[PDB]
């Protein structure tokens, strides 16, 4: 019923650096948004209370500020820690609510991805499917596209991409496009493409492959 | 050390009861009262209920009023959340929060709620061969693709735990057959593509499944 909104959806910050995270309330809550910490492994954590509220134990880094319609979780400087996701709460009114959450992500400088094709392997094959995994290797930022393409025709809704988060260690992104196919709608044609469009490529690579040549 | 848990997790076919539980680690099972949160993969939480732990009142989010029944536990000191009848739409993370003053302080891990009526399967590994064409340029990619398999998890690691370095192990996605598909890649020097051998060890526990597929260079 009364609707919180949270924005960014996403925001990437630098170690180190004042963030600040929105929130909307619907109707006037008057001071009741409370905020919550979560790690992908952990539940929510309460963090700030009331409007602006350093819950026990919440460290003086964090600190709130709102009123009627608008609030804000402000991460005074960010660190390991604080990268995770943000939810923005209410109980003021019955039922509860929660926006719909802003994950908290580090930046660095843009990583045109590396495409590699992957004809199936003939086990596969025997048993009726035809599995082409694209591979989208180490981008940034996560905005990325693949754009399957079998004898030029373009595919639509029979492939089903995977991304990972960022890589502990170097901070890029990943993906796998999965096209599959029965094994005669596979042989019907020759020419199996994967066009990546990034916004680190000048233009769209693609990686193509022929049944039988290599 | 008031903390109030909740069970691992479990999964069970649609239009089937289900009935989770919370705990009392300290203050008074009757002082606060219990709230559930369900949280669906990739979504914001959402509110479910909030019983007290004497009079037994109870308080449901008006879209599951007439789903999940708040039920309790004044003997034990506990809270059950009853879901009758739960779709493939209905499987998400649950929690139950000890709501210190109007706000949830005290949380407890999360139970999670499989709903599918897939039948235990083992997966299928088929070989990612060697990404070294035009893609020679130092280093080539290979990986194992885990087709197929119920329930989850799938471990996968790469020569036994030796090689632990480019790997990337990505998530699994359910299909339209309800069966999963995970695949993991591995980026390695276009050089040692012979110099070295690459093993992949899937494993997945439920249907016992522990095979040990071997990838190497295409034929052409």
């Amino acid at each position: 019923n009364i609707v919180m909104t949270q924005s960014p959806k996403s925001m990437y910050v630098s170690i180190g650096e004042r963030v600040t995270l929105s929130c909307k309330a619907s109707e006037n809550v008057d001071t009741y948004v409370s905020w919550y910490q979560q790690k992908p492994e952990q539940s929510p954590k309460l963090l700030i209370y009331g409007a602006s509220n350093r819950y026990t134990g919440v460290p003086d880094r964090f600190t709130g500020s709102g009123s009627a319609t608008d609030f804000t979780l402000t991460i005074s400087s960010v660190q390991a820690e604080d990268l995770a996701d943000y939810h923005c709460g209410q109980s003021y009114n019955y039922p509860f609510t929660f926006g719909s959450g802003t994950k908290l992500e580090i930046k660095r400088t843009v990583a045109a991805p590396s495409v590699f094709i992957f004809p199936p392997s003939d086990e596969q094959l025997k048993s009726g499917t035809a599995s082409v995994v694209c591979l989208l290797n180490n981008f940034y930022p996560r905005e990325a596209k693949v754009q399957w393409k079998v004898d030029n025709a373009l595919q639509s809704g029979n492939s089903q991409e995977s991304v990972t988060e960022q890589d502990s260690k170097d901070s890029t992104y990943s993906l796998s496009s999965t096209l599959t196919l029965s094994k005669a709608d596979y042989e019907k044609h020759k020419v199996y493409a994967c066009e990546v469009t990034h916004q680190g490529l000048s233009s769209p690579v693609t990686k193509s492959f022929n049944r039988g040549e290599c | 050390q008031v903390q109030l848990q909740q069970p691992g997790a479990d999964l069970v076919m649609p239009g089937a009861p289900v009935k989770l539980s919370c705990l009392a680690s300290g203050y008074i099972f009757t002082s606060s009262w219990i709230n559930w949160v369900k949280q669906r993969p990739g979504r914001g939480l959402e509110w479910i209920g909030r019983i007290d732990p004497s009079d037994g009142e109870v308080h449901y989010n008006q879209d599951f009023k007439d789903k999940a029944t708040l039920t309790v536990d004044k003997s034990s000191s506990t809270a059950y959340i009853q879901l009758n009848s739960l779709t493939s739409e209905d499987s998400a993370v649950y929690y139950c929060a000890r709501g210190f003053l109007p706000w949830f302080a005290d949380w407890g891990q999360g139970t999670l709620v499989t709903v599918s009526a897939a039948s235990t399967k083992g997966p299928s590994v088929f070989p990612l061969a060697p990404s070294s064409k035009s893609t020679s340029g130092g280093t080539a990619a290979l990986g194992c693709l885990v087709k197929d398999y119920f329930p989850e998890p799938v471990t996968v690691s790469w020569n036994s735990g030796a090689l632990t370095s480019g790997v990337h192990t990505f998530p699994a996605v359910l299909q339209s057959s309800g069966l999963y598909s995970l695949s993991s890649v591995v980026t390695v020097p276009s050089s040692s593509l012979g110099t070295q051998t690459y093993i992949c060890n899937v494993n997945h526990k439920p249907s016992n499944t522990k095979v040990d597929k071997k990838v190497e260079p295409k034929s052409c």
